[PDB]
């Protein structure tokens, strides 16, 4: 449920590449992997395809 | 629906809170811009239909 994800703090960058933001809940996947790390402000852009 | 035209830009309210006509968290302008350059590959080059 992405309702809680939206209900968390306002996001500086919330960009969806493969899965549409609208269809996030609609689409289903076998496994989900979340990678958590702390990076500087200008390093945010480097985390992208 | 088939053969329809929409030109009005309302800030997309994907979130649970009204956007109030401004951009921000969970508030994105629906319109997005193609960028066309001579060096782009076939498949991203502008095609007139």
């Amino acid at each position: 449920d992405y309702s809680v994800i939206y209900n968390f703090a306002p996001f500086f960058a919330f960009k969806c590449y493969g899965v549409s933001p609208t269809k996030l809940n609609d689409l289903c996947f076998t496994n989900v992997y979340a990678d958590s790390f702390v990076i500087r402000g200008n390093e945010v852009s480097q985390i992208a395809p | 629906k088939p053969f329809e035209r929409d030109i009005s830009t309302e800030i997309y309210q994907a979130g649970n809170k009204p956007c109030n006509g401004v951009a921000g968290p969970n508030c994105y302008s629906p319109l997005q811009s193609y960028g066309f350059r001579p060096t782009y590959g076939v498949g991203h080059q502008p095609y007139r239909v």
